[PDB]
């Protein structure tokens, strides 16, 4: 498969990271 | 009876409970170290971001890049001999 | 024979349903010696059992692979093949079950509804009004076609609707 | 007598007071405490506040952690970094909690003491205030876990 | 805010007006009716909702309906 | 002061009403106008409060009814002792009780049927029964099958008198308020005169019936040559034979050395390692010192003579600083409302019945109850449910007394009065109490779920693994295992086997050994916590928030059981206090059902099954503390691994099970209908049927309405714990009754 | 002549609870009572508990229009006095609730002229196409 190491990088950058930003810019706009 | 209507703070039973009056308790030989190592991060949305752009970057440095990974399909993981179904 | 069966009185794993079931039976009726009811009780049933294996074989009904007898709806199988008893003989006595008590009703209603107030006549039932209209539903079939043709089955259309 | 009042006077407002609301310890020991108090910067209190919550973060991490078994102190540092994590996350929290309540241009809301008088409003309540106790909490929130590292390797 | 309207067929019995807990409906007087009397809502603002008032409605179908909108601090009426 | 004072031919017995339906209250006597006035009669029944004012035509009628109550609870004794005397097998029981399985009734052979006769012992074909009834006969010292025609006979006479009793005190002679009002004479004479004469009355059956048959019995003799109970106390050198302390007769009563009787009269404790139950002999000595207790307990309260004590003192006398005036009010709410009066009685009297359902289990006082485990499983199941409806009514009808029998003017700065004002903090409390125990208690598993099924079984709270275990309980057994020594220091041993004790066998069965609580028992009473918590947040917050809520200020005007008030407000669907015991009895439901699945496989993993001498092997094999830590193992090792008992039966003696197993998911199925719908729904759809009759001219005269709303959530909780509750009773005797 | 201001009447003898103001009082509006006495005697609280009206007109605040009515009903059919209730928030200002007209609603007054009435029978209504993507909250505005 030649590339094993991305899902250690994009997992958690799209089980966590993603979801920590759009749970913070997500926020910020329900109040303006 | 109470009203005093011209000030509708006492009638509010708003009062702060336990906040004191008394100034600062803290020592200065201590003081000045830290009044100045607070404020190098003082602003809204350039410093916080700081903190999910540059702060949440070690799940992705450390869980990629450090030995210390414990049974992770990741690395160490299948090493052992794979199963195989009944039919294939 | 019908739709790849066979009469349940030739079938074979029919005879083994039969022959099955009193082997389970009699070898517990052994524990109890004939001084006891439980010895006749149990025996009793086996005979009673026996007997309706002679008569689902006898009657013709059709067993199929399982050995369980079958049924069979249409007219035109039922019928002209011989055995109707299974649906379409009992289809009619059903119906005439059914209206005779779904007709006893509506007359009633009838009776008991010109009066002061007929809620209370609901509640509670005088039942020689209500005998009167159960010996009278009898043949309803033709006491049913006369109030469809003179037009006094149905209430038209002073029925309520919505909008 | 009756131990038990309204609290100050009017029966009306919605608490009433009680031992564990006014009395002589009580009113002191929650006082005493680096939060309620209005006459200390809200950059002291971040230092102080966060500085604690992260030593005995660390505790539940560093002891029951996933990895419990390291011959090189590793089953330490596992609690350690991710005890830091902690330290990282509530630190996104509190400053949008700020961005959130507090209007740059809207004053302090804060009440006035307990008695008669009207002493100034908390400094903690606007952004400005808000936020230096942010990164006053980041500030100590990293000393805590910091430490009790240290006072994991030593002590 | 929520709306409440009301129709010609009133018969002013005033027993809506007796049901508001917020005390919206008030009578104002009229003239075609049997007893020449009126209900009306000069406040959207304070009706809840409860609809007390279309339960206490003597007519066939109702003299007021009440359609909810929207709603504030005190059509969801909050203590808090 | 207390008289009888009654009145006379109040009523007039006769059937004018009968015939007139809604007779009682003002709203129902105009006939039906809807379909609803047929429920709405059924429901007002009951309700004494709708029906009337003063306290003379309520109490009467509720009065009187006790006497209906228990005129039917004798026609169920007297037709139990029958189906023992006809139908039962119990003779044959009575000779070889090791073997004989338990049976009285028995099936007419109709309808191809009678396959539900089991083949059980004895010669005979019949229902088994997990009733208890014989293990209770051979206790009671009842031989022959004379003794339950007698019985049933004098138990369907004596309730014979009590529908008399009933019409008499009605009708004829009814009492007065003020006769009712005397709590201080009736508290006299239930406790003295009731459970202080009536243990007496059953020490004097105990000492001269079954202690001596009893010993006859385990003897070795059978009932063919036992002497008649006549026999025992008309001959004393027949009785003094069995025990000889007889031969002193009354002197040593009288003179008053009691150690004289240490024979027939003794302090044991532990399990007679024969019939399995308590030793009999001290069970005498049991009822005999505490009827003495209680005669004395009955005289504390004065009537004519000037001696004992007054309620009113007692409550008014006692004020604190914390609580301001006390107890001022709560006699004068006591003796002038019976919902308060009956949430008190259904709170206590329900949780006793749970109370009973341990003790009845840990330490069996009958003969046999080991040998047939469906008896003492169906015992453990029954007490706790019938005790745990008993506690909802205490949730029920102390709401009815805040809503309706509730008056300020009474109790002001009082107990009850300082409760309802503070009751923002204590419920916020309680409702923190849940969360918490939500996670730890329940999560808990969802971690050892979790761990599991990711290969890490390190990790899983459990006994190799991660210690959490019952440090307390634990240290309990073991006071209680060293207790006769020093704190217990007459006795044969602990009172218990549950204790530090040894195992017992009879007939090759455990009849009861040591229990060891491990961490998975740490782990499932935090969840009993949880639950009883959870159920008691709602049940008391429909009593502090009957009266009206922050949100509904109104909300006692609005009755004890109603529907929401608005939409508006987001919608206050569901808010009455009759609505709080709606969502008591899932909870209860719950609660209960999980302290059953507790009990019945922590006793077959750790107690039950054969005596294997070597191995003691159990009913599971003990798979309890290792098997069920997580979730994982309660569908595989315990419902799953259980359930084959009664699927696999039909031809069997027990199939009936089968059929009631599903027969209880039927019904418990479809009171999700009447749950999750809602009536608009349902009034609409009939509109169209309507039209269907319309059309053929049979419309009825009474129209047609679907259910009120608390009418279908109503029914709809009735059948949810319904049909969940017999899947569980067809559960465990189809498991058992093939086990065991 | 209807609308009245605040003096000082005294407040209903209480020893606290639970039911009462909170942190709406501080940013938002909440309501006063002011009706009289004859004899002293207890009164239901709306808010819990039970409460000692004094001997004369009184005050209380309380945190809903809707608990207001509440206690007016109470008083008003039970001890058979008139109350009438007012509108207090912080920005200082004052309003008069309840009869503004001077008379309870329940019963007929000339000046008052009501608003959100139709002069058709429901079944007269629009239907929700006639307002379509034009809008208005509903068919009975139209
Ligand atoms: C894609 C989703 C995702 C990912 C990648 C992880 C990843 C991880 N989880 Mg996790 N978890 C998740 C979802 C996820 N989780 C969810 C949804 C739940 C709730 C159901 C949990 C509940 C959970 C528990 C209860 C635990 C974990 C643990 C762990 C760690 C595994 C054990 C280990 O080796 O730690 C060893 C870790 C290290 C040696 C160092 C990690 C520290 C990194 C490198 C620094 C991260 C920097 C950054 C500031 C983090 C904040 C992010 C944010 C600011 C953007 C690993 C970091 C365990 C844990 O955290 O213990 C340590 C643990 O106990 N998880
Ligand atoms: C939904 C309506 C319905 C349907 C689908 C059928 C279907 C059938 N009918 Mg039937 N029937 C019905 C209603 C219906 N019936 C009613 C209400 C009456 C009034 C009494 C009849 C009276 C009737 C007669 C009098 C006859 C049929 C026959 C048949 C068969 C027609 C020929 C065919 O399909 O292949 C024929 C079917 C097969 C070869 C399969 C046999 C299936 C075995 C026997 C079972 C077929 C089985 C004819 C028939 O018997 O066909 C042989 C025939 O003579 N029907
Ligand atoms: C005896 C009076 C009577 C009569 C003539 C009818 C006639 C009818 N009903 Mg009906 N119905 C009745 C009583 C009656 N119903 C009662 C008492 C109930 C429930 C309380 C219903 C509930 C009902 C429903 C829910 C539906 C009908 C429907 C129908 C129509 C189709 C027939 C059918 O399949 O029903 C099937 C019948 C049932 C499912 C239940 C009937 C149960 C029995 C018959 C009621 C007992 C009768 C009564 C005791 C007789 C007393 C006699 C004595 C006083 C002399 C038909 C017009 C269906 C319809 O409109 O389709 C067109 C339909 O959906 N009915
Ligand atoms: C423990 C069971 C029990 C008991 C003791 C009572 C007792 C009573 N019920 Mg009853 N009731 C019960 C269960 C019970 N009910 C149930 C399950 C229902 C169905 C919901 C009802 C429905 C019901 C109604 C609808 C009415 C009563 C009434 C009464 C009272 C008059 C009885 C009477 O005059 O009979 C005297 C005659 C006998 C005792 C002989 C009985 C013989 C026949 C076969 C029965 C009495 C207090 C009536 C009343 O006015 O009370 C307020 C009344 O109207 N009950
Ligand atoms: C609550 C207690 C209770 C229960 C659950 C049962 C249950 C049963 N008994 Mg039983 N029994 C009881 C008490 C009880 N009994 C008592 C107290 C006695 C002593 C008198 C008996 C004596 C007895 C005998 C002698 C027999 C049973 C039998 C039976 C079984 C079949 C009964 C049957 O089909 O009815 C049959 C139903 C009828 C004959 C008529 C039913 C409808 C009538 C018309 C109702 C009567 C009107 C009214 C409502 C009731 C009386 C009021 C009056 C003023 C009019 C069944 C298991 C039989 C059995 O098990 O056979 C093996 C059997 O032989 N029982
Ligand atoms: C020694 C005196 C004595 C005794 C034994 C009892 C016994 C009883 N009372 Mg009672 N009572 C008494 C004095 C006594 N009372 C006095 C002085 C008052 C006046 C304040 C009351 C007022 C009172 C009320 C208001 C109520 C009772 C009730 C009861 C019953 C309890 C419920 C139960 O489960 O019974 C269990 C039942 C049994 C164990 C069966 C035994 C029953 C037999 C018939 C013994 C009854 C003896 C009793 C004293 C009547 C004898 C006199 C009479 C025959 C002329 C029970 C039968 C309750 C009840 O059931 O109401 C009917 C109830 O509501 N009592
Ligand atoms: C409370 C119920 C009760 C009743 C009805 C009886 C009844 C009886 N007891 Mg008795 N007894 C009781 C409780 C009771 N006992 C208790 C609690 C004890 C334990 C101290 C005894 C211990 C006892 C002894 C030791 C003897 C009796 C005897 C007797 C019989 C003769 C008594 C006599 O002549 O009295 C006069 C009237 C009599 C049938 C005597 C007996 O059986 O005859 C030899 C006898 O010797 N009793
Ligand atoms: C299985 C179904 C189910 C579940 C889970 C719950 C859960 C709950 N009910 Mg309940 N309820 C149910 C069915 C259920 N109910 C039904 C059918 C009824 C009808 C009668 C009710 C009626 C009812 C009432 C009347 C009351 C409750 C209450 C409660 C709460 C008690 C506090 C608690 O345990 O929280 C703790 C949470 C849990 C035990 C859930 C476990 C989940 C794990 C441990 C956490 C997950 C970790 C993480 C967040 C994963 C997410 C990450 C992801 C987003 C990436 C809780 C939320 C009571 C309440 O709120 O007061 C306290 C209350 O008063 N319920
Ligand atoms: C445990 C606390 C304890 O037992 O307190 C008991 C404490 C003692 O009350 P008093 O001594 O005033 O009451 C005694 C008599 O008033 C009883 O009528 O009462 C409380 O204040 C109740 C506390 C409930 C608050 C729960 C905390
Ligand atoms: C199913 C359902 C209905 C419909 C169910 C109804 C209308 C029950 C009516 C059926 C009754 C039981 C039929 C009664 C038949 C008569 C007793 C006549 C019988 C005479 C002899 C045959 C015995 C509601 O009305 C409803 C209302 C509110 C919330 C939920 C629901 C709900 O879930
Ligand atoms: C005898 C068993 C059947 C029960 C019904 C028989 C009586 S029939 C009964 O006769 C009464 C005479 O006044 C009428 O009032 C009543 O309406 C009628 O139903
Ligand atoms: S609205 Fe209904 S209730 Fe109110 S007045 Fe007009 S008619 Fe009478
Ligand atoms: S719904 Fe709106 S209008 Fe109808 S009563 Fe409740 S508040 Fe007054």
């Amino acid at each position: 498969m030649n590339a094993a190491y991305l899902p250690s990088i994009f997992v958690p950058l799209v089980g966590l990271v993603f979801p920590a930003i759009a749970m913070a810019s997500a926020f910020l706009y329900i109040e303006k | 009876r109470y009203f005093d209507l011209d000030d509708l703070e006492n009638t509010l039973g708003s009062w702060d409970m336990y906040g004191q009056e008394d100034q600062k308790r803290y020592p200065g030989l201590q003081n000045e170290f830290f009044e100045r190592a607070g404020e190098s991060l003082t602003r809204r949305e350039a410093i916080r971001s700081v903190l999910f752009l540059g702060g949440g970057g070690a799940l992705l440095a450390w869980g990629a890049k450090g030995a210390s990974d414990v049974t992770l399909p990741i690395t160490v993981g299948p090493q052992k001999g794979g199963e195989k179904g009944p039919k294939g | 024979d019908i739709a790849g069966l066979t009469p349940c009185s030739e079938s074979k794993a029919f005879k083994r349903r039969e022959n099955k079931e009193v082997k389970s039976l009699q070898k517990r009726m052994a524990k109890y010696e004939e001084g006891s009811a439980p010895a006749l009780a149990l025996q009793a049933t086996a005979e009673r059992t026996q007997k309706r294996f002679e008569f689902y074989g006898k009657s013709g009904l059709l067993c199929g692979n399982d050995g369980l007898p079958h049924l069979i709806a249409d007219p035109g199988l039922a019928f002209r093949y011989g055995h109707a008893g299974d649906i379409m003989i009992p289809t009619v006595l059903f119906i005439y079950m059914a209206g005779y008590t779904g007709y006893a009703g509506r007359e009633y209603l009838l009776a008991t509804r010109g009066e002061k107030k007929p809620t209370q006549k609901e509640i509670i039932i005088d039942v020689p009004l209500a005998l009167k209209c159960v010996a009278g539903s009898a043949g309803w079939p033709l006491r049913a076609f006369n109030d469809l043709r003179s037009g006094s089955l149905l209430e038209k259309e002073e029925n309520i609707t919505v909008s | 007598k009756q131990v038990i009042q309204p609290i100050n006077g009017d029966p009306f407002i919605g608490m009433l007071e009680t031992p564990v609301t006014s009395a002589p310890i009580v009113a002191g020991f929650l006082s005493n405490l680096p939060a309620y108090r209005t006459g200390v910067s809200p950059l002291l209190r971040g230092v102080e506040i966060g500085l604690t919550h992260g030593f005995l973060v660390a505790g539940p991490f560093i002891k029951l952690g996933p990895l419990r078994d390291a011959a090189g102190g590793a089953a330490e540092t596992a609690g350690c970094l991710s005890g830091a994590l902690l330290v990282i996350i509530l630190t996104a929290c509190l400053t949008i909690y700020g961005q959130a309540t507090f209007e740059d241009d809207e004053p302090q809301i804060g009440v006035k003491t307990l008695s008669g008088r009207d002493i100034a409003r908390d400094p903690l309540q606007s952004a400005e205030g808000w936020n230096e106790f942010t990164s006053g909490w980041l500030v100590g929130g990293l000393s805590g876990v910091a430490w009790a590292y240290l006072c994991t390797q030593f002590l | 805010s929520h709306n409440v309207k009301i129709y010609d067929t009133c018969i002013g019995c005033t027993q809506c007006v007796r049901a508001c807990p917020t005390d919206v409906l008030e009578m104002v007087p009229w003239d075609g009716c049997k007893a020449k009397q009126i209900a009306s809502a000069p406040r959207t603002e304070d009706c809840v909702g409860c609809k007390r008032c279309e339960t206490a409605c003597p007519t066939d179908f109702l003299s007021v309906r009440v359609y909810l909108g929207a709603e504030t601090t005190r059509s969801m009426g909050l203590a808090y | 002061k207390v008289k009888v004072i009654v009145d006379r031919n109040t009523t007039d017995t006769s059937f004018e009403k009968w015939a007139k339906p809604g007779h009682f209250s003002r709203t129902l006597a105009k006939g039906p106008t809807t379909t609803t006035w047929i429920w709405n009669l059924h429901a007002d029944a009951h309700d004494f409060d709708s029906h009337t004012s003063d306290l003379e035509d309520i109490s009467r009628k509720v009065f009187s009814a006790h006497f209906g109550q228990l005129g039917i609870i004798l026609i169920w004794l007297s037709g139990m002792y029958f189906h023992g005397a006809r139908f039962s097998n119990y003779e044959a029981w009575l000779s070889d009780p090791t073997h004989i399985k338990p049976s009285a009734q028995v099936v007419w052979p109709i309808v191809g049927q009678e396959i539900l006769n089991g083949d059980v012992g004895g010669g005979f074909q019949g229902i088994q029964i997990t009733s208890g009834f014989f293990q209770l006969w051979r206790a009671s010292g009842i031989t022959s099958e004379l003794e339950l025609y007698s019985t049933a006979l004098g138990g369907l006479l004596l309730a014979s008198a009590m529908f008399f009793a009933g019409w008499f005190h009605y009708h004829k002679a009814a009492p007065k308020l003020e006769w009712f009002q005397n709590v201080e004479s009736m508290m006299n004479h239930h406790l003295a005169g009731l459970l202080g004469l009536g243990s007496l009355g059953w020490a004097g059956h105990q000492i001269h019936l079954s202690i001596p048959i009893n010993k006859l019995l385990d003897a070795g003799v059978d009932p063919k040559e036992i002497p008649l109970p006549h026999e025992f106390l008309l001959n004393r050198e027949l009785m003094a034979g069995l025990y000889p302390s007889f031969s002193a007769g009354l002197k040593p009563f009288f003179t008053l050395n009691w150690s004289e009787y240490s024979d027939f009269l003794t302090f044991k404790g532990g399990l007679n390692p024969i019939n399995g139950g308590l030793w009999l002999t001290d069970i005498a000595h049991h009822h005999l010192a505490i009827a003495v207790l209680f005669i004395i307990a009955g005289h504390m309260y004065r009537t004519n003579w000037g001696i004992g004590h007054s309620m009113k003192e007692i409550l008014e006398s006692h004020k604190g600083p914390f609580t301001g005036a006390g107890h001022q009010g709560l006699y004068e709410i006591l003796t002038n409302s019976w919902h308060a009066q009956l949430a008190i009685n259904l709170a206590l009297f329900g949780s006793l019945s749970i109370i009973v359902a341990h003790h009845m289990y840990a330490m069996p006082p009958y003969p046999y109850l080991a040998t047939d485990y469906g008896t003492q499983l169906s015992l453990f199941t029954h007490h706790t449910w019938i005790g745990g409806f008993c506690i909802v009514g205490a949730g029920a009808h102390a709401a009815i007394f805040m809503v309706r029998d509730y008056d300020p003017t009474n109790n002001y700065n009082n107990l009850l009065d300082r409760v309802i004002r503070h009751r923002d903090a204590i419920i916020s409390h309680l409702n923190w109490v849940c969360i918490f125990l939500g996670f730890h208690s329940f999560g808990l598993y969802i971690h050892n779920d979790t761990m599991s099924a990711l290969g890490r079984p390190q990790d899983m709270f459990s006994d190799t693994t991660i210690q959490l275990q019952p440090i307390f309980a634990q240290w309990i057994q073991s006071i209680h295992y060293a207790a006769p020594q020093l704190t217990a220091p007459t006795a044969s041993a602990a009172t218990s086997l549950t204790w530090g004790g040894d195992i017992v066998s009879v007939g090759g069965k455990v009849a009861m050994m040591p229990i060891s609580l491990g961490t998975s028992d740490f782990m499932v009473h935090h969840i009993h916590a949880f639950t009883i918590h959870v159920t008691a947040l709602i049940l008391l917050k429909g009593v502090l928030y009957s009266r009206s809520s922050r949100l509904i200020p109104d909300k006692a005007n609005l009755g004890f059981r109603f529907p929401c008030d608005g939409p508006g407000r987001g919608g206050t669907c569901q808010v009455s206090a009759w609505d709080h015991v709606f969502l008591g009895l899932f909870w209860m439901y719950n609660s209960l059902s999980i302290v059953i699945f507790h009990f019945s496989w922590k006793m077959q993993s750790d107690v039950w099954g054969t005596v294997s001498e070597s191995g003691v092997s159990h009913i599971t094999g003990g798979n309890f503390a290792n098997s069920a830590n997580a979730i994982n193992g309660w569908l595989r090792d315990f419902l799953w691994a259980q359930s084959s008992q009664v699927i696999q039966s039909y031809g069997s003696a027990l199939s009936a099970y089968g059929l009631v197993f599903l027969g209880a998911h039927f019904v418990w199925a479809f009171s999700l209908m009447f749950l999750f719908s809602g009536r608009g729904y349902w009034q609409e759809l009939i509109e169209s049927i309507l039209w269907a009759h319309n059309k053929l001219k049979v419309a009825p005269a009474i129209q047609p309405r679907a259910l009120s709303i608390t009418q279908g959530r109503a029914v709809g909780v009735a059948h949810y714990i319904f049909g969940g509750i017999v899947t569980t009773w067809s559960f465990f005797l189809a498991r058992i009754i093939a086990v065991g | 002549t209807p609308p009245q201001l605040d003096p000082n009447t005294p407040s209903p003898i209480f020893g606290g609870s639970t039911g009462g103001l909170l942190r709406k009082a501080q940013v938002e509006e909440f309501y006063v009572i002011t009706w009289e006495a004859k004899k002293e005697q207890i009164f239901e609280m709306p808010t819990g508990g039970a409460a000692i009206m004094r001997k004369g007109p009184n005050l209380l605040k309380l945190a809903r229009k809707e608990q207001c009515l509440a206690l007016t009903t109470q008083l008003r059919t039970k001890f058979k006095t008139d109350a009438c209730f007012y509108r207090v928030f912080p920005s200082g200002e004052v309003q008069y609730l309840h009869p503004k007209d001077g008379v309870y609603p329940e019963k007929v007054n000339a000046g008052r002229e009501g608003a959100n009435q139709n002069m058709r029978s429901i079944g007269e209504n629009v239907n929700p196409i006639k307002v379509k993507f034009t809008g208005k909250i509903g068919p009975f505005d139209v």
